[PDB]
């Protein structure tokens, strides 16, 4: 798409995906994300439609494997760009899926999350003809120690373990180390790695 | 003063759409256009040029500013003006603020704020 | 050291009237000893606390719940413009996510970055959040010294606190400094000069008070007409040599056609969108 055809064309109960790729960040892996959202056990009619925001680089460094799926779509810009997501009719998502390539590339551990929380607050600070704070929204963070920028109500602090921060709590954040009690779990019950799987 | 105006109302278009787009013309545009715009001005033609060698900045603040609606905030002078030699150097210096009894010489400029017409 | 040198510098000058804030420091590297002689010479108006301004703790330590502004300096002179601007949006991110409404003054160097912060929510630029975007406001005196040369040079002057210096030499420096020692100032006039104009109340004020104005308080109006009469409750952008000198605008009673032409907001001309070509 472009800024034209994406605003003319009116979207609802979608999912809207924002990537911050590059020529250089690694592969994310798109695929095993857009496969559950086109499962069969959902009526054709049911199915939620899906548009990428990112780096026209990047999106052309992993097309190559997403194909063979209906109601996708690319725009090629910044998930930072309010005039993009005003056309991407961000109000009107069943999700927006914030998502960063460049986390391991670089050794900061403050810039890591830093374009995801940017891009979160944004999709927040926007006014709708209702407020952008409603919005349904999932941000992938990759220190767990970032997640107290996500909300201001909240009260912050750093000895609060991530699932008892409130953002966490909410499903509004997810980070990669909740799932290092899997090897336990596994290691006990080898039917549950294939039960969470299905 | 620096940009040229930037109200609340580009801040927010800026902010939006990150270009600025045209409009068509108004009567809240036309009245948008009266603000002051920074000038120089000569020393040695027009209407200031009486004050010559000896004048006071005083004199030409009050005259500026009674008949122009103009107001000076300070002198653009040549580094080497204040010297008896005569000399070829073209170089100037920004004199801010001087007083009423500040001394004028005639090969001067004058930084200002000026109507719009 | 430089850096709070120079802050300490401008913020503590005698140019000011009484000001008593207390400037308390907040920073992550323990000072060297030029830095902790720098923190003795102001030991009554300055204080330092070792801390990161992205932990809470540090925040709550600082008492930043109830400081009246929070200053963010930035490097200037940074390897990464980029990074520079990152970890000053993240910090200004921390204090905002603590203090929602705690005014923030910051530095950035870029004007993208700047756009990209002010969309955090609770960045408030009437509250009195101010982004100083160094390349903005220096491109901007660059081109108000294309419509007058050595304008940049005039307004610069403007903001650094200076003292009068004086010499026996007749040199170009003498009237040079004479003029630095004036800053641009801010506060409320007489009723005695309320009902007048402002040509009227500028003559006035000159130099028998000894103070210029360039503006008053249809806010910010530069350089008035004629026709604008002096509201009551008012404040003059004055030139003056100090702030104890403009006391005297209070002190005194008496004592003697389809085409886009422009913008959205009719402020700047605009033209079609130009292909490169067209213009090389
Ligand atoms: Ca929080
Ligand atoms: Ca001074
Ligand atoms: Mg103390």
């Amino acid at each position: 798409l472009t800024r034209s055809e994406a605003a003319m064309t009116v979207l609802s109960g979608h999912v809207v995906v924002c990537i911050f790729g590059d020529v250089s960040s690694a592969l994310i892996g798109l695929r095993n994300l857009v496969m559950p959202l086109r499962a069969s056990n959902f009526h054709y009619h049911e199915l939620k439609h899906i548009v990428f925001v990112g780096s026209i680089e990047y999106l052309k460094r992993e097309w190559e494997t997403l194909h063979n799926f209906p109601k996708v779509s690319i725009l090629p810009g910044t998930p930072l760009s309010r005039a993009d997501l005003r056309a991407v009719n961000i109000n009107l998502c069943d999700m927006c899926v914030i998502l960063s390539a460049n986390q391991n590339n670089i050794d900061d551990t403050s810039l890591q999350d830093k374009e995801c929380i940017l891009a979160s607050l944004n999709i927040k600070s926007m006014q709708f003809d209702t407020t952008g704070v409603n919005i349904p929204i999932i941000t992938e963070l990759v220190n767990d120690t970032n997640v107290q920028f996500l909300d201001q109500d909240d009260d912050d602090d750093p000895d609060t373990e991530l699932y008892l921060t409130q953002p966490f709590a909410c499903g509004t954040a997810f980070a990669v180390s909740v799932l290092d009690s899997l090897m336990s779990a596994t290691y006990f019950n080898d039917n549950i790695l294939t039960l969470i799987r299905t | 003063l620096v940009t040229g105006g930037a109200t609340p109302e580009l801040e927010a278009l800026i902010a939006e759409e990150n270009a600025l787009r045209g409009g068509y013309s108004t009567p809240q545009t036309l009245a948008n256009r009266d603000r002051c715009r920074v000038a120089q001005l000569a020393l040695l033609d027009g209407p200031f040029a009486d004050l010559g060698d000896g004048g006071c900045y005083g004199d030409l603040f009050c005259k500026a500013l009674k008949t122009y609606n103009m107001l000076c905030f300070g002198i653009y002078r040549l580094r080497d003006a204040h010297l008896s030699t005569p000399s070829q150097c073209t170089k100037r210096y920004v004199i801010t603020n001087p007083p009423y009894e500040f001394e004028l010489v005639p090969t001067d400029l004058i930084f200002c704020l000026m109507q719009f017409d | 050291l430089e850096s709070v040198s120079n802050f300490l510098k401008d913020f503590l000058h005698k140019d000011r009237d009484d000001v008593n804030v207390e400037i308390v420091f907040l920073h992550n590297i323990s000072p060297n000893l030029e830095l902790e002689a720098l923190f003795k010479r102001h030991f009554t108006q300055v204080e330092f606390y070792q801390g990161s301004v992205l932990n809470p703790h540090d925040l709550a330590r600082v008492k930043i719940e109830s400081a009246d502004a929070c200053l963010i300096l930035a490097n200037k002179y940074c390897a990464d413009p980029d990074a520079e601007d990152a970890s000053n949006i993240m910090r200004v991110i921390s204090i905002k996510n603590y203090h929602p409404k705690i005014r923030i003054i910051t530095q950035m160097l870029q004007y993208h970055n700047k756009a990209h912060l002010l969309n955090i929510p609770s960045w408030n630029w009437k509250e009195g959040d101010d982004a100083i975007c160094l390349a903005e406001l220096k491109l901007g005196f660059i081109a108000q010294s294309c419509l007058a040369q050595g304008l940049s040079t005039m307004l610069a002057n403007l903001f650094s606190m200076r003292s009068f210096i004086k010499i026996e030499e007749d040199t170009w420096q003498k009237y040079y400094l004479e003029g630095v020692s004036n800053e641009m100032y801010t506060e409320y006039l007489s009723s005695a000069f309320v009902g007048l104009s402002f040509p009227t109340v500028c003559e006035l004020c000159f130099v028998k008070l000894k103070l210029l104005m360039i503006a008053i308080e249809s806010r910010i109006l530069i350089n008035p007409g004629n026709h604008l009469k002096i509201q009551e409750g008012t404040l003059g952008f004055f030139i003056a040599s100090d702030a104890k000198e403009v006391k005297r605008a209070f002190f005194y009673c008496k004592a003697c056609s389809n085409v886009k032409k422009y913008d959205s907001t009719g402020m700047f001309h605009w033209c079609a969108p130009k292909e490169i070509e067209k213009v090389i």
